[PDB]
RNA sequence: CUUUUGAUGUUAGGGUAUUGGCCUAACAUGGCUAUGACGGGUAACGGGGAAUUAGAGUUCGAUUCCGGAGAGGGAGCCUGAGAAAUAGCUACCACAUCUAAGGAAGGCAGCAGGCGCGUAAAUUACCCAAUUCUAAAGAAGAGAGGUAGUGACAAGAAAUAACAAUGCAAGGUUUGUAUUGGAAUGGUGGGAAUUUAAAACCUUCCCAGAGUAACAAUUGGAGGGCAAGUCUGGUGCCAGCAGCCGCGGUAAUUCCAGCUCCAAUAGCGUAUAUUAAAAUUGUUGCAGUUAAAACGCUCGUAGUUGAA
RNA sequence: AAAAACCGUAAAUCCUAUCUUUUAAAGGAAGGAGAAGUCGUAACAAGGUUUCCGUAGGUGAACCUGCGGAAGGAUCAU
């Protein structure tokens, strides 16, 4: 959600991680783009 | 296209529906009125609420209001007419002071056995269903009419009723004796 | 799958009619019949 | 209104246990798949 | 955003019934805009209204009537006071009819009915007797309209018993609780008066016409919300039920059954939409340290409030 | 009167571009659910290296390190 993730109570991932990995996919995904446009 | 005609509900649903308390009493007050079901007794709730409706909507006014000096004569008049209030009863408080009983002792079941005629609450119900009374100079037949304070000094039989002089009782019974009397005479 | 089971309790379930009884009152004999039940022999 | 197709057992929720007859319908209106839970136990075969 | 194709205005003119960028020529460069224009969507005809209300409100408004538009979808046109009319005409396409093959004529989104669509919607009936219209205006037409037919769209009234004895319980000679048995009336069959343009229905009367009043009322449940069963059979993680929680592996209080009982009652379930519940959209009325939530911090215009 | 032109109203056909709505598509890359599958100790205790944030790089994965922070810390304290 917003700016108040994180919060591991839940018991889940680590935040910070998990924008590292989904900002890699965004890497590679705007990569393809690039090239297929 | 459409009929002119207006139309519009009387009983309202009560919402919800499993009180014990709410209907115990509704039970208590069906076994001393001896009506038939409880959509009669939702509708006489409907009733006495549109008027206590009006009387809070008349009591809201200031006074000397010619509205409220208005439509509530209408209303008191109304009610006495119905005779749900008494001489001594004359003020928008005592209007709102009505109650389930007092309004149902103005219906014919229970007025007709009240003032006598028949012996049991739902023995005077079928017997009104079976149209043996008269309002006087008019025969009627549905219980939930309301009498006037007036209108219960004559109330009778009906005029063609059996009891009434009319043709006496049975006539399979009284044919099939009167054969048998005439054969063996 | 093994859909080769449906309506296995129904089918296995005995069967009995529903007697003969007495005819249910009605109207306000019903009512009535209540209301004498549950507020005057009680105590 | 729909045209019932093929017949495929779906499970259920991990604390229950037990089978559920459902039914694939390809609707007329539109023109979509649909999977719906006949209800009765002897139904599944009052069905042509 | 608009402005070569009139956008905004001035001057003059054509045109119309009058006025006007309605249009023509010249001249000017103007008009709208976070008080949200220009655009896009609307499973959007507008209004008095309808649903719900403590009061605020939110939602539906094709739909008795007022106004607008249309008659396949654009275009045009005569007559006529008044039509850009469609049961008037012309032309195109898409349809489609008859055709001796050369050629003709078509618009049911009017009253009925057919196809197709979809869950979804009534008779190819009667009559202008009521309203009111048209004309050369009493005597003729009027699928406007009224009546009849189908009609558990909704709404209102009310039958499926009551009463006397006995026995039972309860009680100080009162209530209900199976036996007897006769009074009473609807339902129904019929005949009539009235009724209506005719016919029907109601209304009122007269014969037949209720005891198991065989003239019978059911739908859904009985673990909790939730009123009512650890009552009795069959099944045993299967079939299943269950709006949510949930029950079922040998006593199943929850499944398939019989009894009893329950809520409603000529009515109740199923689903979707929708309102209240919602003080979970909060103007009166939400919350922001930790549950969802005060921008990183400040200046700052529009807006908003402002000493006496 | 057929017939003809003219400014004009302008039907209808096609081309061009744009917009709006559904749909195909080899493969690629996500999410969810399922079932006792496979690999690890990541997190909850000082979780066995305190945890977490922002950012850059790296690893089979949970992750790790570097820099500057926070205590929601394991300290309210010579």
């Amino acid at each position: 959600h917003g700016a108040s993730r994180y919060k591991k109570s839940r018991a889940k991932m680590r935040w910070k991680w998990k924008k590292k990995r989904t900002r890699r996919l965004q890497k590679k995904r705007r990569k393809m783009r690039q090239r297929s446009r | 296209p459409k009929s002119y005609r207006n139309y519009s509900k009387t009983a309202r649903n009560p919402k919800r529906p499993f009180e014990k308390e709410r209907l115990d009493q509704e039970l208590k007050l069906i076994g001393e009125y001896g009506l038939k079901n409880k959509r009669e007794i939702w509708r006489v709730q409907y009733l006495l609420a549109k008027i206590r409706s009006a009387a809070r909507y008349l009591l809201t006014l200031d006074e000397k209001s010619s509205k409220r000096i208005f439509q509530g004569e209408a209303l008191l008049r109304r009610m006495v007419r119905q005779g749900l209030l008494g001489e001594n009863e004359e003020k928008l408080d005592y209007v709102l002071g009505l109650t389930l009983p007092k309004l149902l002792e103005r219906r014919l079941q229970t007025k007709v056995f009240k003032l006598g005629l028949a012996k049991s609450v739902h023995h005077a119900r079928v017997l009104i269903r079976q149209r043996h009374i008269r309002v006087g100079k008019q025969m009627v037949d549905i219980p939930s009419f309301l009498v006037r304070v007036d209108s219960e000094k004559h109330i009778d039989f009906a005029t063609t009723s059996p009891f009434g002089g009319a043709r006496p009782g049975r006539v399979k019974r009284k044919s099939l004796k009167k054969q048998k009397e005439k054969t063996e005479a | 799958g093994s859909l080769a089971r449906a309506g296995k309790v129904k089918n296995q379930t005995p069967k009995v009619p529903k007697l003969d009884k007495k005819k249910r009152l009605t109207g306000r004999a019903k009512k009535r019949q209540l209301y004498n039940r549950r507020f005057s022999d009680n105590g | 209104k729909g045209i019932v197709v093929e017949k495929v057992a779906i499970e259920a929720k991990q604390p229950n246990s037990a089978y559920r007859k459902c039914v694939r319908v390809q609707l007329i209106k539109n023109g979509k798949k649909i999977t719906a839970f006949v209800p009765g136990d002897g139904c599944l075969n009052f069905i042509d």
